[PDB]
């Protein structure tokens, strides 16, 4: 301020800071493959 | 350099730092104002320009730019260092190596930027409201910044005029004391007091024009000096004096005129101020002048040109004052040639290597 | 040279765990219980035996401040600096022993003591002497020796007694049925400084012998009590505020409570 | 700096009935009021004499201090000394608009230096070509009883004199008119620039 | 050593010790404030940079860092020793031996830490509220701490400006006495006293503009110096004087201007202050300057660079001033060459070994 | 520093019945006729002339010393000299929160230089804008009999003079009014910065 220091403003309002949390969840997929299908196919399903 | 990052944040990176406000006013009040501050800088800046240099690069220094010669450049360069503690040299490079333009940027309108690691990133030439923002975030670093030593400041010089800034204002105002005393002073050479029968009484304009005409004709002037001047009843002549006649702050001006010459480092004998004989016979005082305040100043600026201009070249170049065929050092040259020339025990080529000659 | 009263210097600082910390607090991490592993059966499910529940104890790292006003025979700057360092070395000693929670380190006496044999984690264990006024009349020092041997053999490798002066007085006042001074037998011995094979720390901020007071402590305070602190001492050589008095500002910040509740055992002078 | 008064003293606040006791007129006459028109004419002529020799006020009437440029950068010492509760520093403009300003100015009470020092290191600026009048009520008290009594006596020593001799006719006391005034005059030793 | 271990725990281990309070204010009032204190440091710091050295390592000293040359380094280094009694040199070592950076850390913002055994473990560079905590618990010890001699303190220097701190405040205030006397003074060249018929009486503004215009036109100025000035009844002219005219604290300033030059050790002849002739003819006073306050100062700092920088090398190196081809010591070189050159009894090779020559 | 009195004298504390005896008792016209409340108005004018020349208080009235900045670092000499028992050293801020203090200062009484003289070197600092304010009771005693009788005679030598002659009329006694006052004046020789 300019003239507010004389009347008030004995302290200038500091920035009230705030913490925003990133909870950091996990993204997980678990598809179920058969052992027969994993062995019979010419297509490499394990890498597909 | 490791502590460089800590001081930079306090000042504020990316923002111009100005330093001293009143720098431009010490120039008008201390260098265009009094002769002692005027002569002291002109005596030094015309001395450092006259000293030859030892290395190509000096072809740039010989002809820096149009209308600003070799000797005229260092007068502008050292004339900013003595005035405001800072020297600046812009290099304009149309060509990649050894840029063919040098320009002394005045240090009133130049401002530093602290940058990240404390060493500067920007210089700002600020005329009117217009800035330029020279950049130091590169390898050639287009401005050499010559600092005078300043212990308290981290970005500028000290400018000896600032150290003598009280003694300038004494010498400016004591000299203006006697000027305005010669312009505001009423001394009379007397007063014809006319009381009258009463304690107060005027004299009529008939009597008053009679009193002028006998004073105008018969009493004033050189040719009427000492007429016996009959005074009748009522009239009386009280002659006034002027009790301090000479010497209005005469020694405090003559003491402040020496302290100005003290700060820039000129001896009192060279500048022409009166005073007690400290140095003897000008073989000393001219040799003291080129050893305590010229050649240390010139070997410090030439050491900054030896490093800034070598950044445009590939190989680094040294650049020092000659300290030979500078005719103020002849008493240090007689004394060293006659010492070794009289040493007849060691042979001819053994003293050519001492005096600096190519041996034969 | 200006003199002063010589106060006690022993402060529990040299036997507790002194940790240089820089943040606002120091978090010690202690598990409360055991693994709970059992001998497995040959035909059983055998799963999830147990897991130690951990607990964070916070050293708040409080600050200590003393503010004297200064108001050429002796030089105040060195002398007041040699007095206020002593007062900061002595005033934290009271907080390390019987400090409470508010704005100061909580001493090991203020941690909700439970009689040993019914000892749980959240408290400190004590052993009773007998009659409420003093040591037991029939057999003195039995309270001392079973205080030693009611602690645990792993912490007794480097453990120490903590008393004040006039409790070590009442310890050295113990005598046999002929009056021959069980501790330091003659009148020519002195302080033997090795009670029960363990050192003695004369810390004056311990309470004295009273109706229920815990005047004798014993422990490996290197595991027990954690002093977390910052090593420096602030020195504001203040040339403002008052022209008449310099009013130096000196502050050290320090915190601490018990890290391990099993290390410290107390002697309650009651039944 | 003009310093005129907004309102004068009421006249009924002046102790004419006590000044009549001072001058030994008479006690129980049926007339008793032939001098009332003139006794307060000399009380107002003796207060205004001591208001100028002491630079005090004595009845706490309201003032108006119309000035243009500030005497010093921030201070602005007021002339009439015993003050309380400066009402309004209304800042007039070059012509017309009068905007009262809270402006962050304080008031430092004193009998010697009744300043108006500003807190923001600079008093409210002044529109070039415009004045800054300050309304303030300065004086000891509202009625006559709230005065310092020695200054009240110096009015009675002086207004009795004007009642007893009309023209300037010449006529040594321990505490006379002058010796009672002198602890209320302003003692200044500055003829300088600041 | 053993005493030091006891000394630490008195002041407090691990906590910063600051020392001098006013050393930030003596710089502005004693080095940027008066010319005598300004020139005295500049006379010495520009002298120690000019002295060559005798040893690789000097390749670091020739080019320590960007924008801070060899001569500019010692001006910054000695300029902190003369100002605050302490010199500091940060070394940045990307490489293990001979670290390629030197930085004069200013001694206002540096504080020591006593550590455990009394000899320092920490130095704290504190600008603003931000610290660095350099570490001394290693072998290379990245800061050389050059102390001036202090008998009472165990961690800092004495800083000759602190010893002259009374004579600075005399010279600063006596010089500011004459400044503000030339700026706050009302001398009149007279006073036209107008009493009147009464003891008091003003003159009307009709009469007053008549009185100005006959004073403005006919009496003031150089061109009206001495008009006979008729005074009618009531008017009277009392001419005032100005009784102390020159010499306001002229000798007490000049005695204090000598005690400042006394404390730093410069002779009065070199700096230019007036005074009685102590030294004769500048062959002595310049030789006295490079023998009582420059070369003892330079051989003390160079003895600390010879030991701190050898901690980065494997082999220890000596590093001393040249004490040869420094042209102020030529009168000690004439006197020693003409003594042995005239000693004809001892042979030719027997005197090349005395004068310092390579023998033949 | 305003230093207004909180309360004045009651008037019944003044020795009007005794001053009638100093006016005409044992010798005189008779008791005679004197406007009683007039005689109270000359005692209040003679005390207030001697309260100003001596800087004493004489009746032990209540004062209020409200000043902005401390002059020394710790000393604070009080002007009205014979003091006893600071009522309160309440400290108002620029808005008027009026937070009193109850320790940190110890009034050192003395007839020469009464002080506040805080403990050590720290005297209560002032809120910026918030004037400090000291209430104290200064004077000899509550009744007229507790005074030094030589100072009481200087009132009676002076209050009778204001009764005997009204205007400022001319009229060297060994112990006059002035000679009885001079051992109660304040002898100061400082014109300096402290």
């Amino acid at each position: 301020g300019w003239a507010s220091e004389t009347a008030a403003l004995s302290e200038t309002a500091t920035p009230q800071i705030d913490r925003i949390t990133i909870p950091l969840h996990e993204l997980a997929a678990m598809p179920k493959a058969s052992q027969r299908l994993l062995d019979d196919s010419a297509f490499d399903i394990e890498t597909w | 350099s490791v502590t460089g990052r800590i001081v930079a944040m306090a000042s504020g990176a990316g923002r111009p730092v100005w330093g001293p406000r009143d720098t431009v006013s010490l120039m008008r009040t201390g260098f265009a104002g009094n002769p002692v501050g005027f002569r002291s800088v002109k005596l030094i800046a015309e001395a450092t320009a006259a000293v030859p240099l030892i290395c190509p690069v000096l072809d740039l220094l010989r002809r820096p730019n149009a209308g600003q010669g070799r000797a005229e450049l260092f007068e502008a360069l050292i004339g900013q260092i003595l005035l405001s503690g800072n020297g600046y040299l812009e290099a304009v490079c149309p060509e990649p190596g050894v840029p063919r333009e040098l320009h002394v940027l005045r240090s009133d309108r130049m401002a530093v930027v602290p940058g990240a690691d404390g060493w500067p990133v920007g210089y700002d030439y600020t005329v009117g409201g217009r800035k330029h923002r020279f950049d130091m975030t590169g390898h050639p670093d287009p401005i050499c910044h010559i600092k005078s030593f300043h212990p308290t400041d981290d970005h500028y010089g000290l400018s000896p005029m600032q150290a003598a800034a009280v003694a300038l204002d004494v010498h400016n105002a004591a000299s203006a004391w006697s000027k305005a005393l010669l312009d505001n002073a009423a001394r009379p050479s007397g007063a014809i007091i006319y009381k009258g029968a009463d304690g107060q009484g005027v004299l009529a304009p008939e009597q008053y024009e009679r009193l002028i005409f006998e004073m105008e004709t018969h009493h004033q002037g050189a040719r009427n000096a000492g007429r016996p001047m009959l005074l009748e009843g009522g009239l009386d002549w009280k002659p006034m004096g002027f009790s301090p006649s000479d010497m209005e702050f005469h020694e405090t001006k003559a003491a402040a005129a020496r302290e100005i010459a003290l700060a820039f480092g000129v001896p009192p004998m060279l500048i022409g101020i009166p005073g007690d004989a400290t140095y003897a016979n000008y073989a000393e005082a001219n040799r003291a002048f080129y050893r305590l305040t010229v050649l240390p100043l010139l070997t410090r600026v030439s050491a900054a040109l030896a490093w800034w201009l070598s950044g445009y070249l590939g190989a680094q170049i040294e650049l020092k004052p000659d300290l030979d065929q500078v005719p103020a050092l002849a008493v240090e040259r007689d004394q060293l040639w006659a010492r070794i020339g009289a040493a007849g025990f060691l042979s001819n080529s053994e003293k050519r290597v001492l005096l600096g000659l190519p041996p034969t | 040279t200006i003199r002063g009263v010589l106060r006690s210097t022993a402060s529990l600082r040299q036997i507790a765990s002194v940790v240089n910390v820089e943040a606002t607090s120091f978090d010690v991490l202690v598990d409360k219980t055991d693994m709970g592993s059992g001998w497995a059966s040959e035909t059983a499910a055998l799963s999830e035996t147990a897991t130690p529940q951990i607990d964070r104890i916070t050293i708040p790292l409080h600050e200590l401040a003393a503010m004297p006003k200064a108001s050429s025979a002796f030089d105040i700057e060195t002398w007041l600096a040699n007095r206020i360092a002593d007062k900061f070395a002595r005033a934290e000693a009271a907080a390390f022993i019987s400090g409470d929670g508010v704005d100061k380190p909580t001493g090991f006496l203020t941690k909700t003591k439970v009689a040993n044999g019914a000892w749980a984690w959240g408290s400190l264990g004590y052993v009773a002497t007998g009659a409420a006024g003093d040591f037991a009349a029939v057999n003195a020092s039995d309270a001392v020796v079973d205080l030693v041997y009611a602690l645990g053999a792993e912490y007794r490798a480097n453990a120490s007694f903590v008393m004040n002066s006039k409790t070590a007085g009442a310890v050295r006042k113990m005598k046999d049925a002929d009056g021959r001074f069980l501790w330091a037998d003659s009148l020519a011995a002195g302080e033997p400084a090795r009670l029960m094979g363990y050192p003695v720390l004369i810390a004056e901020d311990m309470p004295d012998i009273a109706a229920n007071a815990y005047a004798i402590a014993f422990g490996d305070f290197g595991n027990g009590y954690t002093i977390a602190e910052r090593p420096d001492l602030r020195v504001l050589r203040d040339p403002f505020s008052a022209k008449p008095h310099v009013l130096f500002y000196a502050s050290k910040r320090v915190g601490g409570d018990v890290s391990d509740f099993a290390a410290i055992k107390l002697l309650k002078f009651a039944a | 700096m003009m310093l005129n008064e907004v309102t004068a003293v009421p006249g009924t606040a002046l102790p004419v009935a006590e000044f009549r006791d001072h001058l030994r007129l008479g006690t129980g006459f049926a007339d008793l009021g032939a001098e009332d028109a003139a006794l307060l004419s000399y009380l107002r002529a003796a207060i205004a004499a001591i208001e100028g020799r002491t630079a005090k006020a004595l009845i706490s009437r309201g003032f108006r201090l119309a000035l243009t440029a500030w005497r010093w950068g921030d201070m602005q010492t007021l002339p009439i000394a015993p003050v309380a509760t400066v009402t309004a520093l209304r800042l007039v403009d070059a012509a017309g608009v009068e905007t009262p300003v809270a402006a962050g100015w304080r008031l430092v009470p004193d009998m010697a230096r009744p300043r108006i020092e500003a807190l923001g290191a600079m008093l409210p600026m002044i529109p070039t070509g415009g004045r800054v009048e300050i309304d303030f009520t300065a004086g000891f008290g509202a009625s006559w009883s709230a005065l310092p009594v020695d200054l009240a006596q110096a009015v009675f020593l002086l207004a009795a004199q004007y009642y007893e001799l009309r023209h300037d006719g010449a006529a040594a006391m321990p505490f006379g008119v002058m010796a009672l005034i002198e602890r209320w005059r302003t003692v200044r030793v500055l003829g300088g620039r600041p």
